[PDB]
């Protein structure tokens, strides 16, 4: 049986570096060869408490693309449940009385975790909680470096934006150091900087890291250039457009990267990366989008599936 | 025989002493590791003098031996603490607690967002000594916080 | 073709005893080898003009392990239907032009009966219409008494909780009455007692039933005990906390219960069930929620096909 | 200075004696009415083997004479108590308690729209009807419950 | 100084007959010699953390007929005080440096007796509080009892409605049980029936109450006819719709009726008294709400003049 | 005439050390000798685009024991003016040609100063504008810390809290850099520090300040303590709990001040200084609330009369 069979994907902390290549490697396999009837007669809910469009209609299309049917809600927009006073652990306990595996996000940390605790041996994916995960976002982005860049070790990865928030950079620096020799750029607005906690893990496993103030110090030397979106509400009108304003990227600042750089974005992009970037053969974001299909696709069929023949 | 030290003592024949409890983590103990719900004799001594370590606690829980994990728990809040069992009549062996892997159940998340706060979850943290302080992770949201944001909350 | 086949199932009180075994054992074949393509090619419509997310999710997901398709919404929050001045006889006339039976709950008593006089002759199955009836809720009751207690006449039912209200115990009532010998305990503040009209229905067919103040003078002769929630906003904040919150099932109330007896409760529960509970084997609340997939998979089987061949 | 034993722990000098506490309500007395914050010695006996109720509860609080209006708070939990008042080793005062007027700060309204649960009041109770059973009156919604409800929440 | 000088006026349990015969008294005063310049230089704050229209503008047209200036606000989705995290003891902490006076309404009960404890010297006056009092209700219905009948003794006073859950009902059986002889008959649906509370106080008085089914039966011998409204929420529809043929109050009823006999209601008075009542001349509920200015006038003056010689 | 008369008040920039002494005599004049027919006959219109009551109640209260009339609104989800289309300007050049003076609280920054173009010749005093200016609250804090240490200069302030967004401090901090002497202590979470643009100015006067990272550090030499709110939707809930054992005040921490040290707070006070502080005598957020009645007066009284003789 394989190891990731009937687990819970709640958290990129608990897959080990042979978990991360073996979805990985599925990932590849389907988007090689198709496996539309893999989980005929499956039935998997689709809960987004917290509504997240983008999310959804992926990992949606992934369940259908194996051949599994769908029932779920998006709320945030009161539909129904949360009344009366109905904790979590109870929904969950009825939700799992019929369903083959839950893909849930949530507002609170920790609730994907809980459902675990509720869910008998129907499994739980993780489709973010609160500021804490988001397994199947760094999933995807990983496959996407691999992919392009042939290598998850030996990368020159440039962070770029809002990374104190930024729920996904988080993540993806924890995978990154599962592997070897990646070398860091943080470029952030002072506000913004990449905490401690990340940089402690960083320094405690030999990795090396810098911070810097602009891509052009940089650009020369990076393979994936992960950018994120400053959010406004972060900061107040006026320090949003003050000098800190200048983490955007616009296709003249892309002269003179490697044939082989590549920039992802989580989305939506409002204006940190500009319009004309998408002309130039190094933007990634939106086929950084389509590989979600396949990384979703590949833990779903792992956690379902007792032995995968391909 | 005085030097007060006892007065007409009370020497349990088999037990759990808990002794040296650092004054006012007498009372925490109880409440937090739910020690009076026993139909047991209890015997509590608080601010005891012990000159020697100024002021103290102390609990005597007959017939009963709590330990290994359940001592170990105790090394958050009354670090020096010697837990000294009885079989018949004297000391068979004084345990100190050592601080563990996890400590759950007694203890809530600082995270006003962490799920726990609503559900009918036990709490639950990983203990990790970060030379100098004690970090501690939740479970369920994963932030990990001193202590002593924990431990006031 | 079975006395079911293609008719609309509005009411408990059009359901003779007859109908009522030849669902349950029907239930009961469907849980024991599944039939996940005996609807395939069948377009259901989920219409929840009032959301419930319990009731959806459940109805939904029998649709799918028999492979229907649905298409439909959830609202109660503006999606569009009742906009202009549109009838609800004219929603089902042109609904009922393409899709093969229609599930519906509404807000108010009676729109699934007219919703019968305009479907031609898709079936109209009845998810819940106001305070009046849903018939599919006190099938999976009587299936989930039946599979547990071996019988569904003979019983020692108890109903403790807002029985003045309670729509399910109102009808629960009903049906158990088309049976043999049961004997009825209701259990219910003062203000949310049992109406009358129940009560002289009883006494019209010979069935013996009593009232009680607490559960613990009745546990011991005991087979099942539903439960119901008291909804806070029937009461005010102190007469509901005031002597008559217990209506509230503890573990340590059990002590004395046949080795039979189950603990039933339609759900959300909020507090009138403790937690603790749970980890009685007489707590069944949530395997009732679990046999609404067979239950409603033996209706939604029974009136779409001429022959069930099983 | 005098014979303690344990099974009815002798002697202090000077302070108070609550003894006759029912059975695990002496621990719910500790916590409610936050009788261990003092620096003075308090020894405490649980589940003790006699005063006859059978098993019973003691505490002893060396120094302190907490008197009249507090030894009739302890009425709603423990009402057979005895509350000695101690000098030079004797018990210059023995009274029980007996049902006040008010009771404050202890007790919780149940009644979920009172405004006193957000805020920063005490809660008040009035009290009336002697051992028939008590009724319980808010300072602040004005509704009046029975004893057995708000002590229950 | 007079009696009520200082004081705060919270419950109606807390003023004597006394005391309410004093406001009745100045009110008939005020009504009679008007004194536009008695409270010149006082600032009210009118506090409304639930709206209420009708209570609100009798009371600032109390302020302002006696000369005072206003400052205050209404609620409904609006207005920053209270927010969360502000308490209603900073608020009044706050708002008691600023005003001379504080009528306040708001949902919980006791929020007037907390703010009293946070107010300083500043009298505050309750103009409703969650289900508890609203005790300047109570003094405009005495006032009117008292100019129609000329007593407040020996009365034969019919309570008709949601008995159960009408507040004004509940002070005004108070109250009127400080004054001696009055016999009070209650027609409510036995649903809906005076709390045994208030039927408990009655009896240590020695009052002579009685329960009535309708109107018509009592109809003969009674001096005030006080309908309260029923709360179609506290119901269902169906019950509401089924009591006897109601008790709503037509001209009809009347032609039994004393010629000293008023109907009275707190208003709003929607469907339980039809429209030909309101030219009867038992009809008093309009000059009922003109007597609020009277009354309201009245304790505002003894509660901030000393001395009132008028 | 006065310096101020007929001026508008809208940065406190704008006011130089003789202006706001003046302000601050004549506040202590009213409130020595009340004059409440001072603005008898004018009527100013208290337009709160931006709902916050405890500074309308405040400033309405103001006009009132002036003798004022008062016209206005506030506005959440309400209130038709600005709406879209209608400019701010045309609401203003409507307004100026029925008012006397406008109050004006609006959420954009610089609205009271687009306002001032508009008016006419009718004085525009701000009640708050987007992030900018609240000078109203300035001048109440300094009247609060003149009448309890005795001088504005050579004073040992310590500011708590949100130095990065509290507008307060950043106000205060101008205004007490225009008297001598003073010494400043900042204590800030380093992610919310005071802006090096007011740290920038302070030096060029020769300033002195320091920052702190504790009150604790600096109790002992300290006269005002001004805690300002930390803004919980700036912060991540766990970094929010994770600031050392927070900088929130509690009597324990006081052991140690000066016996003239005061803690002021612009209110609401939520968290940050428990309630044990306000029973001690350094507790002054309340009187500090109170005092805005006497610096709004003399604001408004000085704008609206030429010379005033008190
Ligand atoms: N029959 C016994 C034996 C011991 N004890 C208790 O067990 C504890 C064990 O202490 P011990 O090793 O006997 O001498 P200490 O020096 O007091 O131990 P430590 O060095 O840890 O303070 C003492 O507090 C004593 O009250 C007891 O109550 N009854
Ligand atoms: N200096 C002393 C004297 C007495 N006691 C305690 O005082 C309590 C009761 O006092 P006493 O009247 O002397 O014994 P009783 O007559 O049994 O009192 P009662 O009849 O009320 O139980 C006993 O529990 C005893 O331990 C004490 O701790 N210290
Ligand atoms: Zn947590
Ligand atoms: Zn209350």
């Amino acid at each position: 049986a394989n190891p990731l069979y009937q687990k819970h994907i709640i958290s990129i902390n608990d897959l080990s570096r042979d978990d991360l290549n073996l979805v990985l490697a599925t990932a590849a396999k389907l988007k090689a060869n198709p496996q539309p009837e893999l989980l005929k007669h499956k039935v998997i809910a689709s809960c987004f408490f917290e509504a997240s469009t983008r999310t959804r209609l992926s990992f949606e299309t992934s369940m259908h693309r194996l051949g599994a049917s769908v029932v779920g809600f998006s709320d945030s927009a009161n539909t129904s449940l949360g009344k009366k006073g109905e904790t979590l652990a109870d929904t969950i306990s009825v939700i799992s009385t019929y369903v083959d595996a839950i893909v849930m996000r949530h507002p609170q940390e920790g609730a994907a975790r809980l459902a675990t605790e509720f869910s008998g041996n129907v499994p739980v994916l993780n489709a973010g909680d609160g500021s804490n995960q988001h397994p199947t976002q760094t999933l995807l982005d990983l496959f996407t470096i691999q992919e392009t860049q042939g290598r998850l070790d030996n990368l020159h990865v440039a962070m770029v934006g809002d990374l104190k928030y930024g729920r996904t950079v988080h993540s993806l620096t924890q995978a990154l150091a599962k592997f070897d020799g990646n070398r860091f750029y943080f470029i952030a607005p002072d506000a913004l900087a990449m905490p401690q906690y990340i940089l402690d893990m960083l320094d405690e496993k030999g990795i090396a890291w810098s911070l810097h103030s602009s891509i052009e110090e940089v650009m020369a030397e990076v393979d994936i250039l992960y950018m994120t979106r400053v959010q406004k509400e972060r900061l107040d009108p006026s320090e949003y457009a003050n000098v800190k304003a200048q983490f955007v990227l616009r296709a003249s600042d892309l002269h003179n990267a490697k044939a082989n750089m590549k920039v992802l974005h989580p989305l939506p992009r409002v204006d940190e990366i500009a319009t004309d970037v998408d002309k130039t053969p190094h933007a990634w974001y939106f086929q950084q989008a389509g590989n979600g299909i396949f990384a979703r696709q590949a833990l779903l069929a792992l956690v379902l599936n007792r032995d995968l023949v391909l | 025989m005085t030097h007060d030290n006892k007065l007409q003592v009370e020497a349990i024949k088999r037990g759990t002493v808990i002794d040296h409890i650092p004054a006012q983590i007498g009372f925490k103990l109880l409440s937090l590791f739910k020690l009076t719900e026993t139909d047991q004799r209890i015997t509590i001594g608080l601010n005891l003098p012990s000159g020697e370590m100024g002021r103290k606690d102390l609990i005597k829980i007959e017939n009963t031996f709590l330990s290994e994990d359940q001592v170990d728990q105790l090394a958050l809040y009354a670090p020096q603490a010697t837990v000294n069992r009885i079989d018949n009549y004297e000391v068979v062996g004084k345990s100190r607690p050592s601080l563990p892997e996890r400590i759950d159940n007694v203890l809530v998340c600082p995270n006003s967002n962490c799920i726990s706060h609503a559900e009918p979850v036990s709490s639950s943290f990983a203990v990790r000594k970060r030379a100098n302080d004690i970090a501690l992770k939740c479970k369920y949201c994963e932030k990990e916080f001193s202590h002593n944001v924990v431990l006031a909350n």
